[PDB]
């Protein structure tokens, strides 16, 4: 059910602030696959410091064996969004209700993603 | 970890330096921050987003880095990120042990032969800092309030010694620093965002000697009086060439040796008070300046008393032998006790003269001595005052070029920035004005040549009762007609090139042929810039004294102020003729002399040619294949004798006779004949080094020849005539489509030939010309000279970077694989407006111009910047940046003619260099252009008889130790594998030194030939003696304990 799943390590933060009361964009580089990622995260509700390691997963649906549109107990930062731009080292542009995500990796790693589809974002900081 | 300054990534814009300092001291240890600087875009009210902080101890820096890595630094909801910095805020060593405060500093020299030292001036309470990373030692001396900085590098010192001042051998209370060069001298000159923990809000500018008695400029050694230190030896052990021995010294009252004159290191003339010769005194001064004998060791009464009355030749021999001593001599008296006409002929034969060369530094002056060099025209009619001529060059302490920051440092005073002249500027002005006094002489400024202007060199002549400097100046010509400062200097210094003396022609038979001018598109284009006309009889007369068999069709000549190349013709009226656009200045003499007649050398491809030819459509495969075949034929030259002759006949000299060339065609195996095999190996190594340093492609289908014009008017715009000699490759296979076998030795070309020069930075210089064959043109008999049409829209030299027909070389090549489809218009050749004064030259503005030539001299950096920008940005030589760089280069070239500074912008600096450069200290980036591919390919490829023999060997080893050579190959070939700190940065000085040593070895060979001719004077007996010499030198058992030289018998 999970299409893409890899361990990511953050590198730097765009605001580099603790109590800025603003959405923070993170830059995390994948291990092994070595895929650069941009993601907007809220630090106040989901703290994330530099050097931390977190896992990331993407699934079309949260149900088991079909039923598109029970993985909630495993992860803790589930999001929902759609992929609108796929043109690039291919990269993906997924917006989770205005929160842009840029997953830049290799053309072979990202091959089973269609245009204008709904996908989730499963995250856990170990 | 090398430095201690840490750059903070992001800081709030509303904070001040005090708040950040308090935060750092709260998180870290108390008072652990030395310097904190926040850069500001504006003057004092707009700080930047980052800041740089300097820590006292590396442990504090490591702790701060650890805290930053854990994101434990939070100052006003900002996470401080720490990164390494480029340079320290203050050049202060991290180790507190190296910091020495309140110590005694004194200067002096080894005055006595024994273990004695002399103190001239002593300073107390000085600050000494040792910078291991910067490889320099700083001395802070406070004198009359303002402090001065003395900078000594690790290369400045040659040996480190430790001594004592209390008188106890066990204790160490002193340190000796023997200096080879002079130390740099600085001076201190006269806040919200800069803490700095101290009063470091000033700047350092280079200055001259600040001592009243000028003790620094006359002292070659430094002594550091410091307290006894148990671990001080470990700190002092870091200095290069440290001796682990204990030495004792005593103080000698040497306050008498104090000179208040500008030239400090010269001896006093009033002490002698006799008829001492000038040559011996000059040699003694040269010895004192060299690190051989100290000042006091040669100022004693006994030495001058002994050297006063003796044989002059023996005195010169012993003086030069003492100069050739490998080490420093302490007792000259013992050495000299244990040791015990032609100039005119040399000038008339090979123009051999002994010219004194002097180096002027901000600290002292170095006299090299009477070095042999090629004679110029000014000394032909003034050969009696051979010793009065002296070459003076203004260099730095390391004998290098003076940096732009050392003269006229910029400072913002008022609304506009105005440069401020340093003390070195005034020192140079005073030296030029008052002059240099050496013994019973006073040299005066005569003039400086164009080549010397670019090397900061100038001629000086000692005034005499017979002829003075002004007498020579007025004898050369009248220069009051020129109202331009630069033009007058150029015309006065242009008559100093090497030339061969010929017959004298009066001013009765001179023609005034009118010229031709074409004005199109509102632009003045002149075809005849320096062209001339010559007859056959004049060529025959001028070729008789030069030993030239073939009569060239063109040769550069200058006489009576005129300058330009002249061409032959079959319809001449009389011997000589002249045009109108050739008179530079009026002169009282019309001596004829010729510099260059013809050189049919094979063409070479420089970096700019490939850079400008990489956009018309030429691929990288062609150049790669050419480099591959070049390296293949170079590597095969060692074990194959057939390729050696072909290479020697197609690389340097189309028709050259030499001992190596003759033996290459017919010789033994490469394994045998070590004298030839090692020469071939060193030649291959030199070729590889030259290829690594710069691109030089050997193309056999092209030559380098000058061009002229014929009074025919048949050729149109775009039609020229190409004719050159036939080389080995041409003779082997003369059947070609574009090659016409007009004669056995001369072959015509009908292919597409382009014209290129050495300096080229514009894509429009490539002008494809179609060569044609005409019977009428061949009837005139033109050889080794391309023919330019008289009529056309614009002259060919104008399209060639706005050149002139002044005997300049032109690159020609009858290649067929080039791409002529793309054509680009040339750039404008219009120069700056000339500057004319309202008054005659008072010999002061010329000095101002000469000194200001060093300032804003960006000629050598424009080419490098253009190459870097071309390699980085694709589609090179097409953007406006390349056009701007070409315009700036043209203006900088024109700076020697007209006083128009180049004005190099700051934003145009490359700040990055490719792999194929010698700037190891500067950052290196991997280049992916054609030059990068070529460099990678090169890198991959790379990865009675007894007495004469003894005399010759002694002379050769004396020359080797005088020029620093350690092996026969580097002195015979003139190429030195080892370089100094100043011989590697520039190539003009190295080329001049190579020419001088080549002249010296040629003189030695001529003397050997004379000795051989006088020894025997019998043909068969001479052959027998040569065979006997070869047999003796070939036998290994005949070698003595000393180094036997095998280069003596090889004379032909």
């Amino acid at each position: 059910i999970i299409m893409f799943e890899d361990i990511f390590v953050v590198d730097k933060l765009d605001p580099d602030g603790k109590k800025f009361d603003k959405v923070t964009r993170v830059e995390a580089r994948s291990h092994n696959l070595e895929m650069f990622m941009h993601l907007d995260v809220n630090t106040e509700v989901y703290p994330l410091a530099v050097g931390d390691k977190f896992t990331l997963a993407m699934a079309p649906t949260l149900n088991l064996d079909g039923t598109p549109d029970t993985l909630a107990d495993k992860y803790e930062y589930i999001m929902h969004g759609k992929l609108y731009k796929i043109s690039e080292k291919a990269e993906l542009y997924v917006s989770f209700g205005g929160l842009l995500m840029l997953l830049q990796g290799d053309p072979a790693h990202i091959s089973h993603f269609e245009l204008d589809q709904r996908l989730f974002l499963l995250m856990r900081k170990l | 970890t090398n430095r201690s300054t840490v750059k903070i990534s992001n800081v709030p814009q509303t904070i001040v330096a005090d708040e950040l300092l308090r935060f750092l001291e709260l998180h870290l240890g108390e008072d652990t921050v030395f310097a904190l600087e926040i850069p500001t875009t504006r003057d004092n009210w707009k700080p930047r987003d980052f800041a740089r902080v300097q820590f006292t101890t590396l442990e504090v820096k490591s702790r701060a880095q650890l805290l930053s890595s854990q994101s434990k630094l939070l100052f006003k909801t900002h996470n401080l990120r720490l990164s390494e910095a480029y340079d320290d805020i203050i050049p202060r060593p991290v180790d507190p042990r190296k910091r020495l405060d309140d110590i005694v500093l004194t200067v002096g020299f080894p005055e006595s032969d024994e273990k004695r030292f002399c103190a001239l001036e002593k300073w107390d309470g000085v600050r000494c800092w040792i910078l291991t990373e910067k490889r320099r030692v700083e001395f802070w001396v406070w004198e009359s309030g303002d402090c001065y900085k003395i900078e000594v590098r690790f290369e400045d010192i040659i040996e480190t010694l430790s001594c004592c001042v209390n008188g106890d051998a066990s204790e160490i209370d002193a340190f000796l620093l023997k200096l080879k060069y002079g130390p740099k001298v600085f001076k201190r000159v006269t806040d919200r965002y800069r803490f700095c923990k101290e009063d470091f809000d000033f700047m350092w500018i280079r200055t001259t000697d600040f001592s009243g008695s000028k003790s620094i400029g006359t002292s070659t050694c430094f002594c550091l009086e410091v307290h006894n230190g148990s671990t001080m030896l470990d700190i002092f052990s870091g200095l290069p060439y440290y001796r682990e021995d204990t030495l004792s010294l005593t103080y000698v009252d040497g306050k008498t040796f104090a000179s208040a004159a500008q030239i400090v290191p010269l001896l006093n003339a009033a002490i002698l008070g006799l008829e001492f010769p000038y040559e011996i005194l000059f040699q003694l001064n040269a010895l004192v300046h060299a690190q051989k004998i100290s000042l006091f060791a040669a100022s004693d009464m006994e030495l001058i008393k002994i050297l006063r009355g003796m044989s002059l030749e023996t005195a010169l021999v012993i003086l030069k032998k003492l100069h050739q001593q490998s080490s420093i001599c302490y007792d000259p008296v013992f050495f000299v006790k244990t040791q015990m006409a032609s100039a005119y002929k040399r000038l008339t034969e090979q123009n051999i003269m002994s010219c004194q060369r002097a180096y002027v530094t901000p600290s002292k002056i170095y006299l090299l001595g009477p070095e042999l060099e090629t004679a110029n025209y000014v000394v032909k009619n003034f050969a009696e005052h051979v010793s009065d001529f002296m070459r003076v060059t203004f260099v730095e302490e390391d004998w290098s070029k003076l940096p732009a920051n050392a003269l006229s440092v910029n400072s913002k005073e008022g609304y506009f920035v105005k440069p401020s002249r340093t003390n070195i500027y005034n020192r140079v002005l005073s030296i030029l004005g008052e002059g240099i006094t050496v013994g019973p002489k006073r040299f005066e400024f005569l003039a400086f040549s164009a080549s010397q202007l670019r090397g900061n060199s100038v001629w000086m002549f000692a005034s005499n009762e017979k002829v003075k400097a002004e007498d020579i100046r007025e004898w050369m010509g009248c220069f009051r007609k020129i109202r331009s400062i630069s033009k007058c200097a150029a015309r006065m210094g242009q008559l100093f090139s090497a030339s061969r003396q010929t017959l004298i022609v009066r001013a009765q038979d001179v023609e005034q042929i009118p010229d031709i001018e074409v004005t199109t598109d509102g632009a003045d284009y002149c075809f005849s810039d320096g062209i001339g006309k010559i007859s056959l009889a004049f060529a025959k007369q001028v070729a008789q004294k030069c030993g030239l068999s073939h009569v060239p069709s063109a040769f550069q000549i200058r006489y009576g102020g005129y300058k330009g190349v002249i061409a032959v013709d079959r319809s001449s009226f009389r011997k000589l003729s002249l045009r109108d656009s050739m008179l530079k200045f009026d002169s009282n003499n019309r001596m004829l002399n010729v510099t260059r007649w013809t050189e049919s050398m094979p063409c070479f491809l420089n970096r700019e040619i490939i850079c400008l030819l990489s956009t018309l459509g030429i691929e990288d495969a062609m150049f790669e294949a050419m480099q591959a075949v070049h390296l293949s034929m170079l590597g095969n030259m060692l074990e194959d004798r057939d390729a050696a002759l072909n290479v020697l006949q197609k690389l340097s000299g189309e028709n050259s006779k030499n001992l190596l060339v003759k033996m290459l065609l017919q010789g033994y195996a490469p394994s045998s004949e070590p004298y030839l095999s090692m020469m071939l190996r060193v030649h291959h190594e030199s070729q590889l080094s030259e290829l690594k340093s710069r691109c030089r492609i050997l193309v056999p289908k092209g030559r380098i020849l000058i061009g002229c014009m014929d009074e025919m008017g048949i050729l149109e715009y775009g039609q020229v005539y190409v004719r050159v000699t036939l080389t080995k490759a041409e003779l082997k296979s003369r059947d070609q489509s574009y090659f016409r076998k007009i004669d056995e030795e001369t072959s015509v070309v009908i292919g597409k030939v382009v014209v290129t020069k050495n300096p080229c930075l514009h894509p429009g210089d490539i002008r494809v010309l179609d060569a044609i064959y005409e019977v009428h043109f061949e009837e005139k008999g033109y050889l080794d000279c391309i023919i330019f049409p008289q009529k056309g829209e614009r002259p060919h030299p104008n399209e060639c970077s706005g050149g002139d027909l002044d005997g300049d070389q032109f690159f020609v090549s009858w290649d067929e694989k080039i791409i002529p489809s793309e054509m680009d218009p040339p750039m404008d050749y219009a120069g700056s407006r000339p500057r004319l004064m309202d008054h005659d030259v008072t010999l002061e503005e010329i000095h101002k111009f000469f000194v200001d030539y060093m300032i804003s001299d960006t000629l050598g950096v424009i080419s490098t910047a253009h190459l870097v920008h071309a390699d980085r940005d694709p589609e090179k030589a097409r953007s406006q940046k390349c056009l701007e760089l070409a315009n700036l280069h043209s203006r900088a070239v024109d700076f020697a003619k007209t006083g128009a500074p180049a004005e190099m912008p700051y934003a145009l600096k490359p700040r990055e260099f490719p792999d194929f450069l010698e700037r190891f200290e500067k950052p290196t980036y991997i280049s992916e252009s054609v030059f990068g591919k070529l460099y990678r390919a090169v890198k991959s490829s790379l990865a009675t008889a007894k007495a004469h023999r003894d005399m010759y060997g002694e002379k050769l080893t004396s020359l080797m130790i005088y020029y620093g050579a350690a092996n026969e190959e580097e002195i015979l070939t003139g190429i030195l594998k080892t370089k100094e700190m100043y011989l590697a940065r520039d190539n003009r000085r190295y080329g001049d030194m190579k020419d001088r040593i080549t002249l010296s070895v040629k003189d030695l060979h001529k003397e050997a030939m004379g000795w051989f001719e006088k020894s025997c004077e019998d043909e068969q007996q001479k052959k027998k003696l040569a065979s006997a010499w070869y047999y003796v030198t070939y036998n290994p058992n005949h070698r003595d304990e000393k180094l036997t030289f095998l280069s003596f018998p090889w004379i032909v």
